[PDB]
RNA sequence: GGGGAUUGAAAAUCCC
RNA sequence: UUCAAA
RNA sequence: UGGAGAGUUUGAUCCUGGCUCAGGGUGAACGCUGGCGGCGUGCCUAAGACAUGCAAGUCGUGCGGGCCGCGGGGUUUUACUCCGUGGUCAGCGGCGGACGGGUGAGUAACGCGUGGGUGACCUACCCGGAAGAGGGGGACAACCCGGGGAAACUCGGGCUAAUCCCCCAUGUGGACCCGCCCCUUGGGGUGUGUCCAAAGGGCUUUGCCCGCUUCCGGAUGGGCCCGCGUCCCAUCAGCUAGUUGGUGGGGUAAUGGCCCACCAAGGCGACGACGGGUAGCCGGUCUGAGAGGAUGGCCGGCCACAGGGGCACUGAGACACGGGCCCCACUCCUACGGGAGGCAGCAGUUAGGAAUCUUCCGCAAUGGGCGCAAGCCUGACGGAGCGACGCCGCUUGGAGGAAGAAGCCCUUCGGGGUGUAAACUCCUGAACCCGGGACGAAACCCCCGACGAGGGGACUGACGGUACCGGGGUAAUAGCGCCGGCCAACUCCGUGCCAGCAGCCGCGGUAAUACGGAGGGCGCGAGCGUUACCCGGAUUCACUGGGCGUAAAGGGCGUGUAGGCGGCCUGGGGCGUCCCAUGUGAAAGACCACGGCUCAACCGUGGGGGAGCGUGGGAUACGCUCAGGCUAGACGG
């Protein structure tokens, strides 16, 4: 099925992975349906996790199954809180 | 969409079928000259109904046969056998270039 | 590594002085003093009219010698310049002028560019407070480039940083002798520099 | 050597049996009620092809025929059978054509 | 095979 | 005869 | 922001013209040399052959059982036998082995690129919606008992469970045949008739979880078709019989000569058919002022292939790289009857070659398969290793220091060079030592809440004791190529048309700035040169941007086919052309702007940038086309 996951962009010792849609069968860094955000693990900017949470909010909406991490980050963004 | 051309029949002597000439204008992509071309599209035509001469439109269609994937749209102009005159002469010319000769 | 072997030659070939030594180049010895021909067992001899390339090479060969940079770096800054906006001419001497090295010998830390360079491999030098060992590093506008607080008391600083005392400085630069802070204040004009070289023929050297 | 997905290949032969001899009798009934009919017999005509509509609709429950290969079996098939049944037939079983 | 004569040096030519 | 000599 | 030219034909000149050099590039290789780090990158040849290990499995929350162990029962006791539980084994069943990873051999083609069509189609898992799951029956393997083989493995007999298979129901609803409105290629609705459903498991057990079935949608991934674009040779003209089309079938998810049976004679080609050669295509890359030219390694997209040929079966999906069948070649078993195998996966061997790395570490992260979960698998991948192969950053010292040691070189023998260079003085402190020591990792899970939102809690680091930080602290690698002109740099000696140099022009036959050495100098610097190859200079194939009297070049002349090109005025159309909107134009790259590693290389975020093509409007001068006129071209009398 389709998902929402992280690729892996930036260099050796410098992740920095994109929020994006994509066909659970592709290569990890293949083609992608859509980006959804951006994520830096080592946060070496205030401005390390964003996320178009009407976006996410959409392919969920149609079926995208967000990976663990995906998730995580997602929640953070407030994706899920139905406050 | 269904692409569409306008073309000439040049030839009537299938069943159901009508060979349609299909002239083509364009700049050349290096030296500007605008150059003509054409294609021969086997058209499909059902009712025996256009013959040798008329100008017809042909529409992209679901695939009739091998070479057949268009159907006449419809006429738009009917009789004038100097363009397929053209077409036969050009053909008749090819009797020539070879191993022999055609009278010119 | 930036050449590192006789210095007051260089000064020779070029029949210009350069400052590739500070001091002992004020004094009657930077051998331009009463020696100003060419190195070698033909500088004495009659020169030849140089051609337009001679010419030209010769003073791309000043510019680049004064800051004791290499033929790697000074091209890839060239390049840097030919592509920004303004006149790559005086750009270029803006970049230049804008290396850490160089910006430490402007505000007097040291005597001599080399001397300079070996202040801030040796982390003498602070950028923002930060230590900053790269003497490529550039100095942007708004940086206060100092001297690290266990180098203060250095006896070379104490000297340099002493002779400083009343000299005036850069236009473009500003020097607190105090608490041995400088600041970098904007990028030099070619107007305010006054080097012995026409960038002009230096662009035209890469322009062939 | 040894990669147990073997079972994969002895589960396909199984598979392959199985698929085969429901095609075989779908075969055998079709062909069976297309004659019937060709020879103008309307009531086991269709009796037969009632079956062989069965057959071929259960064949599809399954991934055997499955698709619209079965509505095309069933189609060519009252297709054949109302047709050659134009020779006095008269559909009596009524069955699987809606006359 | 030089070593001479000749040559600007050779090829050639004449010498050992 | 070869190469080179203003 | 965008354009440099030079040397060389002559005694000299101008021109024509070729050759050559200065500049950028590269998956490089070779020579001399070689200190540190980061990021990249590394079989371009035999798509030759491959030892060994690893590279796809998961599920006991679908089902039954074998083996080894323990415990509790039914008996007065034993035998026999019942239940529970641990380990393990493979079966049956399911999902995944069609992804991920490799390589291009093949392919000049709807393969690829771009824009479209499908009323001619499919899509497992995922999401939304509607409705369901009532009854029966059955088999095969495990296992047991025989038989055949050296082996690989096989044949027979008997027993058995399921979410395995089948029958009967219910039919929301769907399929098929006819009808009929509606719509328009096979789209949608409707009526009669016929046909078609299911699975059970878990439990913190009357309620929730994981599943099952039939439909309608969504989302994702696709198939097929079409317009246009895509190399060299015409010393390759003609090619074609399933060939071109038709009717009816077959076949497929689906159109179609895709295949078949009949019937027509047709299809294609100088706008290059057919044949031959070469080649995976693209985003992009290099070069260039641009137009162009060249290229397609790495990364991303598509395609093709899996020792060489064919084929299918299974399945949502394959005609399947680590699945199956047959033929061929090869290797290896072999009791010669018959078997086993396929690195263009990671690493590695061998061969070929000028040449290309470790049989490494880890699943900690990201991603993937299966599972409710815990988890298991993952040579994808994240890392480390080797190679100056490339880019970027660093160092081999800094300041002082003689009218200037020695040595070597030169000399007009007075002196001049190397040279502030050294020595020496004084500073700093790569290396190295000691201490501290990361980010990358917060989810899954557990608890509260309601397995939701939301709160809390806990376990995890290969890299790595690395980066970075703080102390202590030593003066501590320099080469390589040039110096006749182009082209920055000159002297002595040695050699003599020798030995040799040489990119081009040319040097050397006793005074050689050209050979070899030395002193000196220029250039660049952990690198410098050489070879090869691409673009440039080269307006040297000229679209931008060339020529043909004598330099290479007007066909020996005519007639004329195709084609190219076409006077003046008006009108219709609006194809070219032009204008406006609009869709498409993946990401990366490139450009600009900020940022993150102390800088940079490298990387992240954001921002324009349009050409091409589709659609919708609009304009009508010019070209085009259709009408009608005109005599100044042409023709006629
Ligand atoms: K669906
Ligand atoms: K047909
Ligand atoms: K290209
Ligand atoms: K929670
Ligand atoms: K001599
Ligand atoms: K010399
Ligand atoms: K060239
Ligand atoms: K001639
Ligand atoms: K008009
Ligand atoms: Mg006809
Ligand atoms: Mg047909
Ligand atoms: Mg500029
Ligand atoms: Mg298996
Ligand atoms: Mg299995
Ligand atoms: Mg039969
Ligand atoms: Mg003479
Ligand atoms: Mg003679
Ligand atoms: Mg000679
Ligand atoms: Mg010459
Ligand atoms: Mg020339
Ligand atoms: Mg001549
Ligand atoms: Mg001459
Ligand atoms: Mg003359
Ligand atoms: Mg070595
Ligand atoms: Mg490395
Ligand atoms: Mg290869
Ligand atoms: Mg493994
Ligand atoms: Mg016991
Ligand atoms: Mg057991
Ligand atoms: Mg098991
Ligand atoms: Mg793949
Ligand atoms: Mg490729
Ligand atoms: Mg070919
Ligand atoms: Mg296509
Ligand atoms: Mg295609
Ligand atoms: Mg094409
Ligand atoms: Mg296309
Ligand atoms: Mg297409
Ligand atoms: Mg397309
Ligand atoms: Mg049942
Ligand atoms: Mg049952
Ligand atoms: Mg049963
Ligand atoms: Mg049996
Ligand atoms: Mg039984
Ligand atoms: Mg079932
Ligand atoms: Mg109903
Ligand atoms: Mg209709
Ligand atoms: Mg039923
Ligand atoms: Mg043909
Ligand atoms: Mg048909
Ligand atoms: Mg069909
Ligand atoms: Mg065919
Ligand atoms: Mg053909
Ligand atoms: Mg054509
Ligand atoms: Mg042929
Ligand atoms: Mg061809
Ligand atoms: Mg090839
Ligand atoms: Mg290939
Ligand atoms: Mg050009
Ligand atoms: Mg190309
Ligand atoms: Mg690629
Ligand atoms: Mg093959
Ligand atoms: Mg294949
Ligand atoms: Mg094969
Ligand atoms: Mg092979
Ligand atoms: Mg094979
Ligand atoms: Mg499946
Ligand atoms: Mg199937
Ligand atoms: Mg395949
Ligand atoms: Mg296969
Ligand atoms: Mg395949
Ligand atoms: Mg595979
Ligand atoms: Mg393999
Ligand atoms: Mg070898
Ligand atoms: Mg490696
Ligand atoms: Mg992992
Ligand atoms: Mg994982
Ligand atoms: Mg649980
Ligand atoms: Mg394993
Ligand atoms: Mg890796
Ligand atoms: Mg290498
Ligand atoms: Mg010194
Ligand atoms: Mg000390
Ligand atoms: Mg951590
Ligand atoms: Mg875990
Ligand atoms: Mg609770
Ligand atoms: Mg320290
Ligand atoms: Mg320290
Ligand atoms: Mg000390
Ligand atoms: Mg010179
Ligand atoms: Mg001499
Ligand atoms: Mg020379
Ligand atoms: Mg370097
Ligand atoms: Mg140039
Ligand atoms: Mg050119
Ligand atoms: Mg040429
Ligand atoms: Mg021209
Ligand atoms: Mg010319
Ligand atoms: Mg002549
Ligand atoms: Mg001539
Ligand atoms: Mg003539
Ligand atoms: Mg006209
Ligand atoms: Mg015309
Ligand atoms: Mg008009
Ligand atoms: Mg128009
Ligand atoms: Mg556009
Ligand atoms: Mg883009
Ligand atoms: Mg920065
Ligand atoms: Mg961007
Ligand atoms: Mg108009
Ligand atoms: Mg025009
Ligand atoms: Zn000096």
């Amino acid at each position: 099925m389709v998902k929402i996951r992280l690729a892996r962009f930036g260099s050796k010792h410098n992740p920095h992975y994109r929020i994006v849609v994509t066909d659970a069968r592709r290569k990890r860094d293949g083609k992608y349906i859509e980006k959804i955000g951006y994520y830096d693990p080592r946060k070496t900017t205030p401005d390390w996790l964003k996320v178009d949470v009407e976006r996410a909010r959409y392919w969920l909406s149609v079926g995208a199954q967000p990976t663990d991490t995906a998730r995580r980050l997602l929640r953070q963004a407030g994706v899920f809180r139905q406050e | 969409p269904k692409k569409v051309l306008t073309g000439v029949v040049v030839s009537d002597k299938m069943q159901k079928t009508v060979t349609v000439l299909v002239e083509r204008q364009f700049p050349h992509p290096l030296y500007g000259k605008v150059i003509k071309r054409s294609k021969k599209y086997l058209a499909h035509d059902p009712e025996e109904k256009y013959k040798l001469g008329d100008v017809v439109e042909i529409i992209e269609s679901r695939p009739i046969s091998k070479r057949k994937r268009f159907r006449v749209l419809r006429l738009v102009e009917s009789g004038r056998m100097d363009l397929v005159e053209k077409y036969l002469i050009r053909r008749q010319n090819y009797q020539s270039l070879s191993k022999r000769g055609g009278k010119a | 590594g930036r050449y590192i072997g006789p210095v007051c030659r260089l000064c020779r070939r070029e029949g210009v002085k350069l400052y590739l030594k500070g001091e002992r180049c004020y004094s009657p010895k930077c051998a331009m003093e009463r020696r100003p021909y060419p190195p070698g067992q033909h500088g004495q001899k009659r020169a030849r009219r140089p051609s337009d390339y001679a010419v030209r090479l010769r003073e791309k060969q000043k510019l680049r010698r004064i800051y004791g940079i290499s033929e790697r770096q000074f091209r890839n800054l060239f390049e840097e310049a030919s592509k920004k906006k303004g006149v790559t001419g005086s750009v270029f001497l803006g970049l230049l002028e804008s290396r850490l090295d160089n910006v430490v010998y402007r505000l007097g830390f040291a005597v001599s560019r080399r001397q300079a360079r070996q202040l801030v491999r040796h982390g003498h030098i602070t950028v923002n407070g930060r230590r900053v060992d790269l003497p490529s590093y550039r100095v942007r506008p708004g940086d206060e480039i100092a001297v690290a607080e266990k180098s203060r008391n250095l006896e070379l600083i104490r000297q340099n940083l002493e002779a400083m005392k009343g000299r005036k400085v850069g236009p473009w630069l500003s020097l607190d002798v105090e608490g041995m802070k400088g600041k970098f204040l904007r990028l030099p004009d070619r107007e305010d520099l006054a080097l012995p070289v026409n960038e002009q023929l230096v662009i035209e050297f890469y322009s062939r | 050597r040894n990669l147990s997905a073997l079972k994969r290949h002895r589960q396909s032969l199984k598979r392959r049996l199985r698929n085969k001899a429901k095609k075989s009798a779908i075969k055998t009934l079709s062909k069976k009620a297309v004659q019937l009919a060709q020879e103008g017999k309307a009531e086991e005509a269709l009796k037969i092809m009632r079956k062989a509509e069965s057959l071929i609709d259960k064949a599809a429950k399954g991934s055997t025929l499955h698709k619209n290969a079965a509505a095309r079996r069933k189609s060519r098939l009252m297709r054949k059978v109302r047709q050659l049944l134009e020779a006095a037939g008269a559909p009596l079983i009524g069955g699987g054509l809606s006359a």
